[PDB]
């Protein structure tokens, strides 16, 4: 039931700087990353509600410095279904 | 003699009293009644300013300091209209309308997420008022002059769920700290910040 | 040195570790840190249990007050490990073992349901903690010796979100004194009362 | 108290809309609606502030697809005192 | 009677935010609220005059921000008649 | 103390009207009327700072439109030593 | 005996606030009020010598602003004889 | 708990509610009001006793001070008619009847006349009261238990033109200073000692 | 280094060596002596002229702080030569004859009357002196530069009988308090006011 | 936001870390380690900053008050690497470059040899940190602004033999105090009236 | 009353008569001169006792500090039989002579080497003498009754170069703390014991 904040960058490093800052803005959780290939890399969070929004804000502010940020999105109340076949971290 | 604030409180939020009583050494007011501030230099007119109130009504002061700079006058009561009577004949000894307060500065308002562990322990060194638990958030607030910062953080809990830090009707400048969890910070000092122009006055 | 008080929190609370950090002056603690404290009398010879212990570890000391009689040493490090040694070796130091301290006892304990404004007044003025806001229920314990009252904040901040108005583990009988609403503080007493008789000692 | 979050629409249709989308962004407690004649109708939510907030959005932006959305707001701490007289889903007793 | 106090406000959010700033900022009794149809909608306060006089000031200042803002006025004594017949609370 | 609002006019019927026109302003007590001869007449209302501060200056604004209104003030506390001396309808 | 402070005003308002700024300002007693008809009206303090200076001087001053004052007057140690036939609150 | 002291004053004087006032840091008194004192022990039950005297008057709560062992909770209000009803509220729920209260002996009492320069830097530099000039003459006076200093000044104070240099009730035992001439000083030392001596109460 | 203040004082009046004492944490004075007055910022500036003085001359200093901003110099001692001796040194270690001094401003002085039974209690809270007994009157005065109050301070008490309140030669104004009954305080003021303007100096 | 001072400290001589902690209620320095200093008005922005390093580091900070007037940032760590990262950061919230720190301003640099006996024991009033002996020498320098201070009070020390006395890198000047016997004095001066102007900054 | 310590200094040394100025509350002490300390108890004959000695001899009071039964008065004058007569008239004043002083004992004493940082931030923090420095040695020791301390800072910096770090006479039993390397506190407590053990008094 936490929230999902999420990070989509062109560059590792981009990603790297955008989970560190997040992490660093609220009280979050950082699960892991999916690189979808391509250069594709995106940063996943989870935690309460604002904090995300809160954090999310903040990491782009810190990528958008050294990398192609692609994408920024939160998701407040996921569905069941989606924590329960997507690798965000709150899978039973 | 000249005007600097000119503040009028409405009916205050409860927490205010305690931050209010422990930085006074006066008539405490208590929560639920309304305040009048003045803060003016030099900080003796202000205890000539301080009878023409308490003479002509039927009041209560807490704060007359000049333990900072120049004094500071508050005065309290719990009906509205003999608290605006004793504020009106303020202004009529110096022979100034409402409009001769300085408008407020919006200098530095800036807010800040997670404070780490280290840094609570040490505003709390400031321990006027409650304590930022480690890791909430903080709002930070500027006005020239620093009477009117009282209203910022009446209105502020008025507005929002929060637990107080510290605030300055005290010294050349009024600034303000907040505390609580993230939404409700956003949500007071918004409202704040907000508060502080809509004032009327001359620069 | 008599061993009167010895209690070894795991890990400190959020909310106490302000208030020890709005007191202490020396090596600060931070939240997370594990914590060890130990009481002894006569309170001229804790300088000795410190100094020996600060030259074999890398704890950080947080207070050390020597009084007439009693005296208070608390080290604080983010290693739960490092706190056995010092410990035992401070207790071998005054010819001591884990049997040897004073077992605490529950002086008195109280709750004064909704804290009148007046009296608000009074607390918060003399508290360090928290504010006490209006309308909230706070329970105050007791016990003897007074070292054992940090056991009583460290139980009360875990379980419920309350606020802590003043804690002071020196002296001879230590207040604990905590705020909230009032099943929040009935619930929050009962943890501070099973705390005097889980502590092993003597009487 | 719980905080507050409301959507006025001219037009029951949006308000369902935007009920639906509201507690299906965060939790939140969707307590009723009120008529005003006129066609105005008001949807009401309590829950958190930061719930209320991203619902309160999610519900705008889920109306305005639809019919015409007057006016959409947000209170942290509504005053005791109104729980007990308005139609909020929190009026004590019992 | 005590002073009354009234704000109406086609569109039942600006009642309330009006209704809510109103009691914040004095010592006032909310009576209710009473529905003229068309979507127009009155809240009503009562107490001292000064009370209202601050807590009107309040709403109507609140409600400009969100509400097509209609009317507001404060009376200072009813006649015993008004109380009597409309709904104002304060009816024995 | 209960505060003071007076008025006098040199004549009579304009005391009256300013009166009725007080105590139909606000919530005040019209306590009785002082003659001091040559003319001049003057009513006496007690009540809180708010109402007679709206009280009077509804009743000059109605009696000035008839008779020479001599003089207008108001006292939010007349010091006790006032109310036992003087006929101001608060004397123990 | 104590010293004695008059105002002499035209108005009875004038007197009223005179009066009352007098009490307010030192250590006095207002004894009463004497009206030679006419309109005219003399409030009558007794007290300290000094207090009477002070609170006199405070009453002109804020008397002068709402009405025809007309004379003041200190007497600072007053005759044995005139207290007794005179009406001034200091009688046997 | 053991209630000590509790002596009703008729009116509370001009210069110690100032005096009172200059050191307290509760709801401030004023002059002229009738005010009743009580004292107590152990200190943790004035928590208690005032919120008990809080709880069923309007009587206005001035100081709560926690000393080494007891606690002293002293209210004033100008109605007289309160002293009835709240002495019985608070006496009444404490182990007390009116008599049964210990009764005050006099522990030490010294006059110094006409204090030598020297005397002056040293004499009221630790007092908050009036200034103890060069020259004049001093007059100690102490009683036992401490909130029995009241009745003692206020009694001295009423009778002459007299200047309280230092007032101090809260501790063991209490200490009352006065200054001034040796005639205005002759009477009070006279008037101060019988007006002890009458104090019904126990051993 | 720049010029302020330099103030000649004669023969101090008794209660003055009090408050200036009681105040002061350095080589106190007394009453019937004489004492010198000059200020000058920065307050390390003061501490060499202290020695010019010092080594030069007999004297004694009794203030030198920095509790305010930075420090002002005086030094009390018995001879009038002496003194006059000790500040001959100072102006000519900054090679400035008299009247190179600032020409004082007079800021704010005003005569307060039969002050309310409220208003007295709140002042002393500054209980640097006197408290202004319930209802009497009070004179306050505020020059530019600061250190010029003292010698008014002088003069009023030399000139009626008054109550000396508190006093200010710190701080970037030179504020003054007195109290005492009502026919005096002008005599007092009366005199205070004058003894600033008849000094020379240079605007 | 605007920029004053810019000090980062190499590696501590000893001393200080005592006087430095033993001043503050923060986080206390130890000697051996690093630490930082920057100066911006209004002091607020300081409270936000220290975060910007705490975040982004390792460190730990000794000063963040507002007691004096605005407030003032250092923080301290062992490795001089992370302070040096810490330091980069600050001025990169600034989005200010590393030169453009106001030149220093070196108002009053005079030495004193052999303080009368008086004169010594006052000094110790503001026992900040260690005495002036009757007799010894005294260094007293002035620099605007003032926490460019404990850069020249640490150059002096780490030159000679001299005792530290009392230190202000706090308010709108900067001003030090020396203590020790006559020609470690010249040589301390020497290096530290010389440690501020080969600072290099902007008019 | 019972005299417990009376005993007059031949000339106290340079760095002790700072530490007294650094504490004391009325005139300051002065270097090279010779001083008599007296405590007695109770406390209530000291105003007495001191104008016994300032009106029968030219002693000036330094401290006066009144505990909860013992009162601890000083006296300072360059005649050493003048700080003699003050003495001679003070212990004759109770009928006493030079037996009835209490004889001294070596209460406590322990030589910790090589001050740690942990005990350091400690130590001076709790200090008004010199600052202990990390890395020096600090010998803490304690004598009964604490009057006799004088002579344990007299006799080691005369007669070693030591530092001294806290010095407190006034309570139940004194404490000294002196700091620096490890020989020249080596050589002291030789020193301040020889005068302990010969201090000749009675029990």
């Amino acid at each position: 039931a936490d929230a999902l904040g999420m990070i989509e960058v062109r560059g590792f490093v981009g990603m790297v700087e955008a989970a560190d800052a997040m992490v660093k803005a609220a009280k979050v959780e950082l699960i892991g990353y999916e690189k979808t290939g391509g250069g594709y890399v995106t940063a996943v969070v989870r935690g309460d509600v604002a904090a995300v929004k809160a954090a999310t804000e903040a990491g782009q502010r810190a990528a958008e410095r050294v990398g192609e940020v692609v994408a920024v999105h939160v998701i407040p109340r996921p569905h069941v279904n989606v924590d329960a076949a997507l690798p965000l971290g709150r899978t039973p | 003699i000249t005007l600097r604030t000119y503040i009028f409180l409405d009916a205050l939020q409860p927490q205010l009293a305690t931050f209010i009583g422990k930085t006074a050494r006066g008539f405490l007011p208590v929560p639920g009644q309304a305040s009048l501030w003045v803060e003016i230099a030099p900080g003796i007119a202000i205890n000539r300013v301080t009878d023409a109130a308490l003479k002509a009504t039927k009041v209560q002061p807490a704060v007359q300091v000049v333990e900072r700079a120049y004094g500071l006058l508050e005065v309290h009561h719990f009906d509205q209209g003999e608290v605006l009577a004793a504020g009106s004949t303020i202004l009529d000894k110096l022979e100034v309308r409402e409009e001769g307060r300085l408008k407020p500065q919006v200098m530095t308002h800036q807010i800040i997420r997670a404070v780490e562990a280290y840094q609570t322990q040490i505003i709390n060194r400031n321990s006027q008022g409650m304590m930022i638990l480690p890791g909430e958030s903080l709002f930070i607030l500027e006005t020239q002059p620093a009477g009117y910062a009282v209203l910022a953080a009446n209105e502020a809990e008025k507005a929002a769920n929060v637990h107080l830090v510290n605030v300055t009707p005290y010294g050349a400048f009024g600034r303000l700290y907040l505390a609580g969890s993230e939404a409700e910070i956003d949500a007071a000092a918004e409202a704040a910040e907000a508060a502080i122009r809509s004032v009327s006055g001359v620069a």
